[PDB]
RNA sequence: UGAAGUCAAGUCCCUAUGGUCUUUAUACGUUGGGCUACACACGUGUUACAAGGGUAAAUACAAAAAGACGCAAAAAAGUAAUUUUGAGCAAACCUUUAAAAAUUACCUUAGUUCAGAUUGUUUUAUGAAAUUCUAAAACAUGAAGAUGAAAUCGUUAGUAAUUG
RNA sequence: AAUCUUACCAACGUUUCAGGCUUUAUCAGUAGUAUGAUUAAUAUCAAAAUUAUAUGAUUUAGUACGGAAUUGCAUGGCUGUCGUCAGUUCGUGCUGUGAAGUUUAGGAUUAAGUUCUUUUUAACGAAUGCAACCCUAUAAGUAAGUUUUUAUUUUAAAAUAACU
């Protein structure tokens, strides 16, 4: 289930920052790739594009791709390590 | 038996010195202790009212002497009245009194006043209508100047943009 | 999945807005625009405008004017305060233990 | 306020006698030892007897507590539970006659935490009591403070009561 | 320790006047909490001296331990601080 | 020319008001309460002033009401923690009046400016708080007066 | 309102005329009471009272016969509070030892 | 980070709940805020307690703060003032600089002093014309204009003594940050026939470049006055350089051709503006990103994706 | 530095001014943006600017003056939990009375 | 006490085409001129006034943010000057909306300014806007 | 509404405070995350295992309480959540609020027109922001459960239970 | 408990007072904002437009630095429970070498140390608690009545319907 849609998709601060970097044709980079803000959406524009995206003390990598498209960061990352009962 | 008092109605400024020179030594706040009866200060009367607080009280106990304020509130009403009602029917009688003209209209702020003066392409926009309308009857709490400070906000958006944005 | 099935009903969902032709309009549809010019009424359709959100009242100031009080701390509100006693207490606590650290120090 | 304003520093209606009498006696003997407590705060003889019948009457919480609190912190605490056991006598037997004359009745102050020790010792309880203090008398009158007494021990706090006609 | 319930408020509405008699509405927070800046400003405008301050450093210029200890207050004992409101007053 | 004025006015008072016929006659169990004596001032006023109201200018049909209400504070927890039981309720009890007064009149006043619309209405009814007490306060006031203009 | 068209199901319209029967005075009167608040079974007792009430200012004889009938005795039984620990009135958490 | 930050401590200033105004009472020997409609009823009834009273006792704050106020306010009353000029003996050489101003301030605004009043504060401003503020002797020209029971040519030969070194001595830091003390001189100079040069000078080296003119009013005024120095000739100093500035402030923003000619040399009506109501002038105004910051990226901008094509 | 009451009241106090003065700017932004009878790219450059703007002085959250206590607030007084049981000791609450229904 | 809101089965649903009300809008045809309205008060020679009556309210609490709670003020007009035909009777109970009306009164409200008297003045440049356009009927 | 005081009961982490410790860090601001994890097990509480029930259609009666950083009628649209729209009221005046039951008719004891979890996908609402981590409606999915061992709890009349 | 909250984890950053007062030094085309750019964010930088509003913005030193850090077995304050059980305790007098008791032990009554009693060569009295005063529901009696409450009745006008 998402928002309606209407209820157009977000995108913060940040990514349309990001945006217009990829339009001028600067390259992403060692900060540029860091991502927050995981419910922003994921835009069409970055296709091919690897984004360090960041959870707790570390981070997780992934490159874009036409199937990713629509998503959100945070529903590919992984927060909570899983619980397993020992012997 | 009831204490001396004194009152202090702005006439006060009269008395009053400059500020470059004070008693340093003594304040009032002592004179107010050491000297004997009460003190009282009031935002000032008119020569047919009575002062607002009974000038002495009965008890001494908060419990027992507050009726003896309502009697003194009661005690208060009528002269004041009097000058209320009189000038009720003085007025009234005026204005029968007075001829007949036309209304003489007067100005309102309004925010149609700057509508009009703005081109077709903003005026036609559903947007900048329905702006003009709801801050103009439905919301009394902003000055004539901030109404008209957001139509230009609002006429920002009239406008088309370039293709970094789109 | 999605679901979808047609509607053997037609024609866009009527509203006020909607029946309104300018080019023909009505005597009953004259009166009631000559009556949003005087009252600053409204006219939309079925779907949602922004007027909802530029009628509504929005008084965060009132929240204010309890934070301006300074009943909380008169020193904020009325500056002119000096609570001696208080620092008196204040000061001789802290002397004593300073004699308290040197001597426990040495000892 | 965006309204009028009328202030009035007044005073109270009571005065006391210039010719000291037996009646002023009788309390200054009975109230001897309480003397050396008293020389501490640079507080005087005439006046102490004076706010505590201006209390009686007045029925103010705010008047007599000051007096107690300006002695309690001069003091050291080694020496607060004396001055109680002075304070009961007083206020339970030259006292308790001056109350159904001044449509008065009732006493009761109560202490909590470490009215006289050092570092980790107990607490400690002390109370006075004299008169009428009921409470499901809703149709009793009352007056209630909640204090608060600083140490170089601890904290020390004391409540008030009151009740009249 | 036995539960010893708010016995000033069972008593006020129909025995004893609160310790101040006004009332208000729409406007409840601002008296309630106003006149309660106002209870301790006097106080502590009174029981300290502070027209004794408010002439050393408010005033521009072009003994102390004896104010500090409120000396000249010392033989002073307030009773209460009061508060009404009527006919615009 | 008997116009008609309307005069409506509402006042609070937290204490219990009290029977006329209940001061020479009231239980003992009952007499070291509080009341909001003396709410009556509002009917003597149409008394005192009965030789100075004018023929032209005279009231009547001045009639009261009474009403209460409760408002509600909230039931408040009574410990720092851990104790749902102990709560404590807190409420509010009012008692409103209902004054309701007719004035009739000879005049009928005219208009022709706004300032007119601020000398008879706009400077009475800010100074119409003087017809209060400390107790019986006033929340809200009506004044109706029929009038001319002439629009066109 | 008519009688049949508010008073539906005729427990609620017996209990409303069982004085009527009781004077033996039937389609001597005409009848109009008018009734705010409650409930329907609630809301129909009241009319034993009221008429019970108002035919005996025309039919004294008739007292002792309501007398027994227990039709002019109001009921003052009202519904009880909910205390704060307790789920409603007379009703109390599941008590726990162990 | 810090806390709290600056700009979090302009909110609690921009709103105003920064100041205690008790404290102006020590500072200023006058002090009479009526922010309020009960205050004001308080001033009436002091106008009304003289009146009443002819036997009456002052000190020289209270005669002197009341006349400022009746001033500041124009209320007229020929009556006061003859009852409040008999005890001027009583504070000769005495009073305070802020309220020696005052009823100098009043006694030219009222239009209803004596000569006799006047020269008793006359004296004493001079008494104190060092310590007097900048800003408050400005105020003083705004009056000369207003008042009319004194010839103009005793009003400048008071200017000259008193009030030129107070200005020209706290000129760089009274006067030179703010254009509000500049604007009421220069206004208040023209209104007076007066034209000194070592003023005019000090005051055109800014007045015409700053953004402080924003009401087109007075970029006009000294545009209409400029223009006019030049036609008599009057000042020697070259000014043509500062009146092409306003000109090119009066075409280049585009309110002023909204309001204001500067050939036809008025304002517009407006009627007048509703016939050029759809007359759109203006050239490529849009929503925009970094165009009159950096309009280097824009540029970018058409390369790239000209180059996917 | 300051204790926590007195600077927590700040933060909750500057974030309220913020709104006050932003407030016409947000009305009208997120007027657009419901504006269903507009085209899609207008809701969005509002919805751009919209999210342009400080939301660190927008996550506003209750708080007692007195005690610094946030959760449980009286607004019918502006105070909280744990001094409304002081004051009812003390008597000091205005024409209130413990409900006996 | 509230009865509770019920949605009556008032008319039914599958009623033929023919059988239907149809009315046309009675509020079509010419409307009227200006000089034909002033011939109507000739006995007045240019000059109407209207009886009303004014409602207005005060209250203790209308203070520093609470200062708009008096800027209401009610109004009624009476119609018996106005010569109120059958037509201009039916234009005037469509302006006012679905609103307070009377053979012999009609009420006017108005809270869109601080100040009440803002709030007055605009409730005579109603009144007239509302007597013309009615007026502009037969 | 609830004595004296006990259980060194509980809390210094609402606020106060003695002793102790820290002070370029055990303090402070912000961003993101976390408190919502999942083998087994306990306490509490809602809904159900049906026919004194489920459903459709037409259609009655309440109290108490709240309302302007609000309640929001009337008409109209939508399947419905809900939306457009904002007359009127700062008020016993205007507004927000009933169901069960009763009437008519179907379903005919079946893991079922009972039950209603869980999941997929659009739509609806608030917000700057719903993925981690919200609530509701519809089309569709339609699992367990067939009145519960030993043991154990509440109640004393407008009480139990039922209804909102 | 979506963010804030929230104290916890990780990381970037800050190093000592918000307001008021005093004080050191610089800047003033500078300053500020519904402005603009910048960062994940606080922060930081700045002149396209706009605001100019009296006595500025920034900076040094000082004016109780701070602390959900610890000990509830050092304390206040707030509260639970024994318990809504009916007891706790004082002044004087009597009895006993004394601990101590009487009063607060008899009879009956009470939900109750509840009340009543002439049980007695000894207790009389007093406080607190239980109770009751107060609030909700009831009948009977008095007092007041709304443009807001409800009903009976009546005057006048309009619409609709009827037809005098
Ligand atoms: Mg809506
Ligand atoms: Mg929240
Ligand atoms: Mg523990
Ligand atoms: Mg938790
Ligand atoms: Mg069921
Ligand atoms: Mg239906
Ligand atoms: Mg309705
Ligand atoms: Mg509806
Ligand atoms: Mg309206
Ligand atoms: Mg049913
Ligand atoms: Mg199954
Ligand atoms: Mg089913
Ligand atoms: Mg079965
Ligand atoms: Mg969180
Ligand atoms: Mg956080
Ligand atoms: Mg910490
Ligand atoms: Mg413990
Ligand atoms: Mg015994
Ligand atoms: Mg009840
Ligand atoms: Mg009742």
């Amino acid at each position: 289930m998402g928002k309606s849609h209407w209820r157009l998709k977000y995108i913060s601060k940040s990514i349309i920052s990001k945006i217009i970097k990829e339009s001028i044709g600067i390259k992403i980079k060692k900060k540029i790739s860091v991502i927050m803000n995981k419910s922003s959406t994921i835009p069409s524009s970055l296709t091919d594009n690897t984004f360090y995206i960041h959870k707790g003390y570390k981070f997780r990598e992934l490159k874009i791709k036409d199937y990713h498209v629509g998503f959100k960061f945070g529903e590919f990352i992984l927060t909570r390590k899983p619980n397993i009962f020992p012997k | 038996n009831p204490l001396p008092r004194l009152q202090v109605d702005n006439t006060s400024l009269w008395s009053l010195d400059q500020n470059s020179e004070l008693p340093e030594d003594t304040s009032p706040e002592e004179q107010i202790i050491n000297c004997e009866g009460n003190i009282t200060f009031h935002s000032g009367l008119q020569d047919y009212e009575i002062p607002a607080f009974p000038e002495t009280l009965s008890s001494y106990i908060t419990h027992y002497q507050i009726p003896s304020i309502e009697k003194w509130s009661i005690f208060r009403q009528f002269p004041n009245m009097y000058h209320w009602w009189q000038k009720f029917y003085e007025t009234n009688k005026k204005l029968s009194e007075q001829p007949l003209v036309r209304y003489q209209y007067s100005g309102l702020p309004s925010v149609y006043t700057y509508f009009y003066t703005m081109p077709e392409f903003a005026r036609n926009n559903i947007v900048v209508q329905n702006v003009a309308r709801c801050f103009e009857f439905n919301r009394p709490e902003l000055n004539h100047q901030q109404k008209i400070m957001a139509l230009n906000y609002a006429a920002k958006f009239s406008l088309p943009l370039d293709d970094l944005i789109v | 999945p999605y679901i979808k099935l047609p509607n053997f009903k037609m024609g866009i969902n009527p509203s006020l807005r909607s029946k309104l032709n300018p080019l023909a309009l009505t005597g009953t549809q004259k009166i009631m625009l000559a009556s949003s010019r005087i009252f600053g009424t409204n006219i939309s359709g079925n779907l949602r405008s922004g007027n909802s959100e530029l009628q509504k009242k929005f008084s965060p100031e009132k929240e204010l004017a309890e934070f301006n009080t300074y009943a909380h701390d008169l020193s904020s509100g009325f500056p002119w305060v000096q609570y001696y006693e208080q620092k008196e207490r204040h000061k001789m606590m802290i002397e004593l233990r300073k004699m308290r650290i040197l001597m426990r120090g040495i000892k | 306020l965006n309204d009028k304003i009328s202030i009035n520093f007044d005073k109270y209606n009571l005065k006391f006698m210039r010719k000291k009498r037996l009646y002023v006696k009788v309390l200054r003997r009975k109230l001897r030892r309480m003397r050396k407590m008293l020389r501490w705060a640079k507080i005087s003889l005439r006046n102490f007897i004076r706010l505590t019948l201006i209390f009686l009457c007045t029925k103010d919480i705010d008047i007599f507590s000051k007096v107690l609190v300006k002695i309690m912190d001069s003091m050291h605490y080694k020496n607060h539970r004396r001055f109680l056991y002075y304070l009961k006598l007083f206020i339970s037997k030259s006292m308790h006659y001056y109350f159904n004359i001044l449509r008065f009745e009732g006493f009761f102050f109560y202490l909590s935490g470490k009215i006289s020790g050092g570092g980790n010792s107990k607490k400690k309880n002390y109370a006075v009591k004299c008169g009428k203090y009921s409470l499901t008398n809703k149709m009793l009158k009352l007056k209630y403070k909640k204090g608060l007494i600083h140490t170089k021990t601890g904290v020390l706090g004391y409540k008030l009561m009151i009740s009249y006609k | 320790m036995g539960l010893k319930s708010l016995p000033m408020l069972n008593k006020s509405g129909i025995s004893m006047y609160w310790h101040n008699i006004w009332d208000s509405i729409k406007l409840y927070k601002k008296y309630s909490l106003s006149f309660l800046f106002l209870n301790e400003v006097i106080n502590h405008f009174l029981n300290e001296n502070l027209y004794y301050y408010c002439i050393m450093k408010i005033r521009p210029t072009d003994n102390i331990n004896k104010i500090k200890k409120s000396w000249n207050m010392r033989h002073f004992y307030l009773g209460k601080i009061l508060f009404l409101k009527y006919q615009g007053w | 020319m008997n116009n008609k004025i309307y005069i409506n006015i509402k006042y609070k008072m937290n204490f219990n008001p009290q029977v006329i016929n209940s001061r020479n006659i009231l239980s003992k169990n009952k007499s070291n309460r509080i009341y909001c004596k003396n709410f009556i001032f509002t009917i003597l006023f149409f008394d005192f002033f009965n030789s100075t109201f004018s023929k032209n200018f005279l009231p009547y049909k001045y009639n009261l009401h009474i009403t209460k209400k409760r408002k509600h504070v909230g039931s408040i927890l009574r410990a720092p923690y851990k104790n749902k039981i102990a709560q404590f309720s807190l409420g509010l009890y009012r008692y409103f009046l209902n004054l309701s007064f007719f004035i009739n009149s000879e005049f009928l006043p005219n208009i022709n400016n706004k300032f007119e619309f601020k000398l008879l209405f706009i400077k009475f009814l800010n100074s119409y708080n003087y017809f209060e007490s400390t107790l019986v306060t006033q929340v809200s006031r009506v004044i109706k007066i029929p009038t001319q203009i002439q629009i066109i | 309102e008519i009688f049949y068209r508010y008073f539906t199901h005729s427990y609620n319209r017996n209990i409303a005329l069982k004085p009527m029967l009781l004077s033996t005075q039937y389609c001597e009167y005409d009848l109009h009471f008018y009734v705010r608040g409650g409930g329907v079974m609630g809301q129909s007792h009241a009319c034993q009272i009221a008429l019970a009430r108002g035919l005996t200012q025309i039919h004294p004889n008739l007292r002792p016969i309501f007398m027994k009938f227990d039709l002019l005795r109001t009921d003052y039984r009202q519904k009880e509070r909910k205390k704060t620990g307790r789920y409603k009135a007379r009703k109390a958490h599941t008590y726990v030892r162990r | 980070a810090t806390f709290p930050s600056k700009e979090q401590m302009r909110f609690q200033k921009n709103m105003g709940y920064n100041g205690f105004q008790p404290n102006i009472a020590f500072k200023d020997d006058l002090y009479f805020p009526l922010d309020n409609p009960v205050q004001r009823q308080g001033l009436e009834d002091l106008i009304n307690h003289i009146k009443v009273n002819p036997n009456l006792a002052i000190e020289g704050r209270g005669l002197c703060t009341i006349l400022y106020i009746i001033a500041r306010e124009g209320k007229d009353e020929p009556f006061i003032f003859k009852e409040l000029e008999r005890h001027l003996y009583k504070f000769k050489e005495n009073l305070s600089p802020r309220l020696s101003f005052g009823g100098l301030y009043a006694s030219y605004k009222s239009n209803l002093a004596s000569p006799y009043q006047v020269s008793f504060f006359e004296d004493e401003f001079t008494r104190n014309s060092q310590q007097i503020n900048a800003y408050e002797a400005i105020e003083i020209l705004q009056t000369m204009f207003e008042n009319t029971t004194k010839v103009n040519e005793h009003k400048i030969q008071y200017f000259h003594q008193s009030v030129k070194p107070i200005i020209v001595s706290n000129f760089s830091k009274q006067v030179r940050p703010y254009t509000g003390n500049l604007l009421k001189l220069f206004i208040g100079l023209r209104n007076m026939n007066i034209y000194d040069e070592e003023l005019h000078e000090l005051i055109l080296k800014y007045l015409p470049y700053r953004r402080g003119l924003n009401n087109v009013k007075d970029i006009a005024e000294v545009y209409e006055t400029l223009c006019d120095y030049k036609e008599k000739g009057i000042l020697k100093q070259n000014i043509d350089a500062h009146i092409e500035a306003l000109e090119k402030k009066l075409t280049t923003k585009d309110d002023c051709r909204w309001r204001y000619n500067l050939k036809e040399k008025r304002f517009y009506t407006y009627d007048e503006l509703i016939a050029n109501r759809d007359n759109y002038t203006i050239k490529d105004q849009l929503n925009h990103k970094y165009r009159f910051s950096n309009p280097e990226l824009i540029e970018k901008f058409n390369l790239v994706q000209s180059d996917k094509d | 530095m300051l204790f926590k009451r007195r600077k927590d009241i700040l933060k909750c106090k500057y974030k309220k001014i913020y709104i006050f003065k932003n407030k016409i700017k947000n009305i009208i932004l997120k007027s657009i943006f419901f504006n269903r009878n507009i085209k899609n790219i207008n809701r969005a450059y509002a919805y751009m600017i919209l999210n342009n703007s400080k939301i660190l002085y927008k996550k506003y959250h209750k708080i007692c003056k007195f005690s610094g206590y946030r959760k449980n607030v009286n607004k019918f007084t502006g105070i909280g939990r744990h001094e409304l049981n002081r004051k009812a000791t003390l008597g000091q609450l205005q024409n209130i009375s413990m409900n006996s229904w | 006490s509230r009865q509770a809101t019920v949605k009556h089965l008032t008319k039914y649903e599958a009623i033929p085409h023919y059988m239907k009300q149809t009315l046309r809008d009675p509020h079509e045809y010419k409307l009227r001129s200006m000089q034909q309205i002033k011939d109507d008060l000739k006995d007045t020679d240019g000059k109407f006034v209207a009886r009303i009556d004014i409602f207005y309210k005060d209250y203790n609490d209308a203070k520093f943010h609470e200062s708009a709670m008096n800027k209401k003020v009610k109004m009624n007009v009476h119609l018996k000057n106005w010569k109120l035909t059958h037509s201009q009777k039916d234009r005037l109970s469509l302006l006012l909306g679905n609103r307070f009306m009377c053979n012999d009164y009609f009420t006017l409200i108005c809270d869109q300014y601080t100040e009440p008297e803002l709030n007055f003045e605009k409730l005579v440049q109603q009144v007239q806007e509302l007597y013309l356009e009615c007026k502009r009927a037969p």
